[PDB]
């Protein structure tokens, strides 16, 4: 009695694939450390150029995304982690995402460290975590993330 | 590789000031309203500062606290 | 008001280092307390200014 | 009343020297004189100083430049100092034999003091007559440059 | 179907929040705009 | 085995040692090690010194006041200074994150908590959440 | 039960009250705060 | 026809006991010479740290005490006389507390000096004082405190 696993948005690491998606015209979504989170698109039609928008939502019939020309920089793509719009969404803003290493309390009153490998949520929205070296699933309140 | 070469840099450094003179040093008030008795209090001083460029010392060694920043509690 | 407008800053008081040569009245070139300056400093204190 | 209390410091060949300036406003009927003196017990002023100890100063007692109200911090080459080793009497400092040949440095608080250098806007007047049996002369506040 | 009710709170407590410092970087960015009115002189009137 | 570290668990003991006047040694994260002390004489207050090396004819510790917080004491590791050993010469210190393969040849991450050695210097490690020992070669340091 | 009545005064007289001076001390303290509104610029508008 | 003796709040002099109470979690109450009178508590749960509050009253159902993190200093505890909340209260703000030395008028028209050793109040609130070298009890108006 739970919802199927929910996937995390994969940041695209290699420039070549990102350009390839961009050439096809698939929308990108870039997070700028300083200013904002933006979408990037290569213009439709034959008049080719790069376009940027800040209308961060699915293109609803009542929500028309608006585009403006901008000279996007290569270094901006490289340094800033970028996503594909079809994945990055409010559908999952999990506190500890997949591949995150956490400290979890074991039955023997020992705090061991393990990585999250699978994520799913019950109908009430509580996220169940699968951990390496463990069979059952774990709850968010039980866990602890050690940073640095 | 750079045994005999000239190296040039652009750098960022933290800001530092020292006190050269004290201006409008002491300002006073006999605060009495809503007090058991009269009290004396020192109002803000004004300082005239100068930057440290001719002599520079490193940032002070501050004693750190073990409290994790941006900590969530329940 | 001061805390509202000010910027967080570290504050350290100043005092003449013992390393001052008693005869010339001028300091040692390099000692831990002062690195050539004729004045030492106390442990930092935190303040808004 | 006092305004613009200023600690102007001059760094010179002779050393460092303090030439502060301030402006005062007085009461009525008070006539002030050149080089008069005021002192404010409530207000404390910080200073720092360093003295070198020798076999003679240790017995006589160190003659302090400034006055004293209380001490804040004492140190030497051996580190800080404690109340059990130093004492002050009549604005001079005594130390035990442990610091026969040492340099002692201090931070101190002293009471505020001013003297009159010039009189500015000296005399102001008024022939007060309203609600009086007869005319009267009164001296309004002077302004002092300290 | 079921009535909409507010429910309980969900925000957990946070202590000792650190301020955010803008990071230095040589990379490009986009300055987020504000579209609104603009002020200008009447240069034609100035000539008069 | 080696006993290079004898951490204090209870702050009450730390205060008791401080009342006894023995010097402490408090670790810091990405920062210099510090020593702490209680002042002698009439007035009792905490003092600190950035000098770690032992007192000597050529080296004297410098002490100054500070408003130390219990939060650092209760959290950070604490030791008696004279009993402290400067280092334990092993590849991966304690509380160091490593990647290891479990008994079923599946890989998991872990942090180290053990000190064991033969008389030749060969070291073994036991991982948090684990029982058996792991060699220097088997473990792999996990990059930050 | 019994009616509440004001009663007589209780504060005794005091003469020659001395003012309070803050004591100097190297020890730490806590500055008592006031929680209220805060003023700030609109830095986004300034960019415009 | 009087109320039983009322005890004075004992300031805690030794640091070791104060920390011991704090480790157990019993609340302390500190008076700062400059700023204010405050409570001190070590945080409940496993997330351990020191907390400070200014809600100086018993935790009534309609009076919830609020806590905030603060880096309390050892020297602050040493220099400032500290109390346990369970004792320090409005229940007694006696003018001359126990162990106070006072000058009291004797029957022979001689003013002798004596220490207060026991305190109790009548139903009207007048404090009765027991003095060394004397059998009966003494009244506040009769007494005089010599300072310095
Ligand atoms: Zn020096």
């Amino acid at each position: 009695i739970s919802l199927n696993p929910i996937q995390d948005a994969k940041p695209i690491d290699d420039i070549v694939d990102i350009m390839t998606y961009l050439k096809n015209g698939k929308v990108l979504r870039v997070k700028q450390d300083n200013q904002g989170d933006i979408l990037v698109r290569m213009s439709p039609g034959k008049h080719k150029f790069t376009e940027v928008s800040r209308d961060l939502d699915k293109e609803s019939f009542y929500y028309k995304r608006h585009w403006v020309l901008y000279n996007v920089s290569v270094n901006s793509l490289i340094t800033f982690d970028v996503y594909l719009d079809e994945e990055y969404s409010e559908t999952t803003k999990v506190k500890y995402p997949k591949d995150t290493i956490v400290e979890y309390t074991r039955e023997d009153q020992e705090k061991d460290v393990a990585m999250i490998k699978e994520i799913l949520t019950d109908n009430n929205g509580n996220y169940f975590y699968a951990l390496i070296g463990e069979t059952m699933l774990f709850d968010e309140n039980k866990l602890n993330k050690v940073k640095d | 590789k750079y045994e005999n070469h000239t190296v040039t840099l652009k750098i960022l450094m933290t800001l530092r000031y020292v006190v050269s003179d004290i201006l409008k040093e002491s300002r006073y008030q006999y605060t009495k309203f809503n007090q058991p008795k009269s009290k004396f209090e020192n109002l803000p001083q004004k300082l005239l500062l100068k930057r440290e460029d001719v002599i520079v010392l490193q940032d002070p060694y501050k004693v750190n606290d073990g409290i994790e920043e941006d900590l969530e509690i329940q | 008001f001061i805390n509202d407008r000010g910027i967080k800053v570290l504050w350290e008081e100043a005092y003449f280092c013992p390393c001052l040569n008693p005869d010339t009245g001028h300091p040692r070139v390099d000692c831990p307390r002062c690195h050539g300056k004729g004045i030492a400093y106390l442990p930092p204190k935190e303040t808004i200014m | 009343a006092i305004q613009s209390q200023e600690k102007g410091t001059n760094q010179l060949d002779i050393g460092i020297l303090d030439t502060g300036t301030a402006i005062g406003t007085t009461q009525l009927e008070k006539r002030i004189s050149y080089r008069d003196r005021f002192t404010v017990p409530e207000v404390l002023m910080p200073q720092q100083m360093i003295y070198f100890v020798n076999k003679d100063r240790i017995k006589k007692g160190i003659p302090l430049y400034y006055d004293v109200k209380e001490i804040t911090y004492i140190a030497t080459q051996d580190g800080t100092v404690y109340e059990e080793d130093y004492e002050i009497k009549n604005n001079r400092l005594y130390l035990n034999e442990k610091y026969e040949n040492h340099t002692v440095t201090l931070k101190i608080l002293m009471t505020l003091r001013y003297v009159v250098s010039d009189i500015l806007k000296e005399s102001r007047y008024q022939y007060t007559k309203f609600n009086q049996p007869k005319s009267k002369f009164e001296n309004l506040p002077q302004k002092l440059l300290l | 179907e079921k009535p909409y009710m507010i429910g309980a709170n969900s925000n957990p407590n946070v202590i000792n929040k650190s301020t955010t410092y803008t990071t230095t970087t040589q990379a490009d960015e986009q300055d987020k705009p504000k579209y609104t009115t603009r002020l200008e002189f009447d240069t034609i009137d100035m000539i008069r």
